[PDB]
């Protein structure tokens, strides 16, 4: 299966450089271009360029000439784009995409996940993780809601799975708070049976990689 | 270089109508694709030379072309449907994206269903009082929580966050949090959400006393 598996989010003070990975697997890293695509939260789409990593040709986008730097590893089947001069603007969800025609004409498009790079002089900071447990006070017709609050992180973003993934039904994940200190805040939700609190155990698996934090919290009645 | 225009912004329709999405190009594009963008997820190709579809994509999407006006149409909008689509061009060496347009759903109303939960002993030890209100799977998405404490309206001191619409139900879920200060909560007793929305005939509180 092709997949793209890019480096995670960071945090940059205003100046500095920063380079994205992307890993590709699946298929063979030199049949297909390279492209990258630059989405700020909330300027929609906007292509930064594509590296051809068979030959080394590269085509840019004007505006991001001078900004951007594509190079590949082929050793390593990794792509690479290096953003310099940073400035708040260039705040945004970086993704990379293998994306071209073959030679019998049908076209290959396969995108990683992004990466959200972060231009800002404040200090990036942990959250907090505070289970919200199940209670009668959280039922509703033989159902149980539960979840986990992630108070108080900088930048974005946070990530949150239940039991490693393998719970996804019913589960909410809220767009982040902005708070009045300039932190965020988010919280999880899931609904489960009432039923079964005391034989189903539930964790949330908390991520945020700008401060290398991963934070496992059972979410007990 | 080529200039698009992409319309509508947004729409919103119901399960099974015809969704056409336009984008007009100041001069000829070489190639035409379109993208499907749901929330937190990567663009994913559905159309690419105007009229090719991906591979599995279901036959429902269309493309089409008349010079520089490009059409896509979805023939029978489905739940999973809900999504933000761009048109692409490529041109000269270079690829320019439309502005998007956000495709939404309309489905019955459904009232919310209400949750509260009281700041954990975890909470109370960091010094401050969160208090958690959730209004899980509801339509349309206007909804008002207010929050009382000891019946008292409280401003100022909440805040709230809306879900993007579900790909499975096109509900909406929201989370309201009441947040005081340790020796604040400890202060008062009874902490009510009260919760209106179009689903309900009266206004629901959901409520609990400090310390059961």
């Amino acid at each position: 299966q092709v997949q793209l598996v890019q480096s995670g989010a960071e945090v940059k003070k205003p100046g500095a450089s920063v380079k994205v990975s992307c890993k590709a697997s699946g298929y063979t890293f030199t049949s297909h271009w390279m492209h990258w695509v630059r989405q700020a939260p909330g300027q929609g789409l906007e292509w930064i360029g594509e590296f051809n990593p068979s030959n080394g040709r590269t085509n840019y986008n004007e505006k991001f000439k001078s900004k951007a730097t594509m190079t590949v590893d082929t050793s390593t089947n990794t792509a690479y784009m290096e953003l310099s001069s940073l400035r708040s603007e260039d705040t945004a969800v970086y993704y990379c995409a293998s994306r071209d025609y073959d030679y019998d004409g049908r076209y290959f498009d396969y995108w990683g996940q992004g990466t959200l790079v972060t231009v800002s002089s404040a200090s990036t900071k942990g959250p907090s993780v505070f289970p919200l447990a199940p209670s009668s006070k959280s039922t509703s017709g033989g159902t149980a809601a539960l979840g986990c609050l992630v108070a108080d992180y900088f930048p974005e973003p946070v990530t949150v799975s239940w039991n490693s993934g393998a719970l996804t039904s019913g589960v909410h994940t809220f767009p982040a708070v902005l708070q009045s200190s300039g932190l965020y805040s988010l919280a999880s939700v899931v609904t489960v049976p009432s039923s079964s609190l005391g034989t189903q155990t539930y964790i949330c698996n908390v991520n945020h990689k700008p401060s290398n934090t991963k934070v496992d919290e059972k979410v007990e009645p | 270089d080529i200039q698009m225009t992409q319309s509508p912004s947004s729409l919103s329709a119901s399960v099974g109508d015809r969704v056409t999405i336009t984008c007009s190009a100041s001069s000829s594009v070489t190639y035409m694709y379109w993208y499907q963008q749901k929330p937190g997820k990567a663009p994913k190709l559905l159309i690419y030379d105007t009229s090719n579809l991906a591979s599995g994509v279901p036959s429902r999407f269309s493309g089409s072309g008349s010079g520089t006006d490009y059409t896509f149409t979805i023939s029978s909008l489905q739940p999973e449907d809900i999504a933000t689509y761009y048109c692409q061009q490529w041109s000269s060496h270079i690829f320019t994206f439309g502005q998007g347009t956000k495709v939404e759903i309309k489905r019955t109303v459904a009232a919310p269903s209400v949750f509260i939960f009281p700041p954990s002993d975890k909470q109370l030890k960091s010094g401050t009082a969160r208090v958690v209100c959730l209004l899980n799977n509801f339509y349309p998405r206007e909804a008002k929580v207010q929050w009382k404490v000891d019946n008292a309206l409280q401003s100022g001191n909440s805040q709230e966050s809306v879900t993007e619409q579900d790909s499975k139900d096109s509900t909406y879920s929201l989370i309201s949090t009441l947040t005081l200060s340790k020796a604040d909560y400890e202060k008062h007793k009874v902490y009510a959400c009260e919760v209106t929305h179009q689903g309900l005939s009266s206004p629901v509180t959901k409520s609990f006393n400090r310390g059961e």
